[PDB]
């Protein structure tokens, strides 16, 4: 999935075939450093990629003055009623109009989806 | 020229008399936006 790189260059470590031991090793195309890796998938494409936004939303967007604010919707960690809320923000969504919340508590930004 | 010089007597005109309704229109006209608006909210609220 991720990128790994060698200890000795410091570059991208490509896969490549061990044809005696039937295993997978990560060798770089500079010096001749080798390893043996975790993942086991080279190669990873997901095409839906409906990503929950709950990981790319900041919990800072609550001192935006232009946002609209609730009271019926109190959080569920400090129980604060306050609460900013906002639509998706994502382009290359095809459809979507569900809402996103975060709480307006200083350093408590839970940030949920009813 | 028949037409005109008959309307030499007639008359027309346009003015805030012809532009202006009445109050039970008025309220008619309110009431049917005010429900237009509750409904534009109320499939604003399923949506989200
Ligand atoms: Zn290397
Ligand atoms: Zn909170």
């Amino acid at each position: 999935v991720g990128i790994r790189f060698c200890q000795e260059c410091n570059n991208m470590l490509y896969p490549k075939e061990d044809k005696e031991n039937r295993i997978l090793l990560y060798a770089c195309r500079n010096c001749d450093y080798q390893q043996e890796a975790d993942n086991s998938c080279i190669y990873v494409n997901k095409i839906t990629h409906e990503v929950d936004e709950l990981t790319q939303i900041i919990a800072d967007v609550s001192q935006d003055p232009t946002l609209p604010r609730t009271e019926d919707h109190p959080c569920q960690k400090c129980g604060h009623k306050e609460a900013v809320f906002f639509q998706s923000h994502s382009a290359r969504a095809e459809d979507a109009m569900r809402l996103y919340y975060v709480c307006t508590a200083p350093h408590c930004g839970h940030r949920w989806t009813e | 020229t028949v037409i005109n010089n008959w309307l030499l007597i007639e008359g027309h005109t346009i003015g805030i008399g012809d532009s202006i309704a009445d109050s039970k229109t008025y309220q008619d006209i309110q009431n049917t936006i005010k429900k237009a608006k509750q409904d534009v909210i109320e499939v604003i609220e399923k949506a989200h």
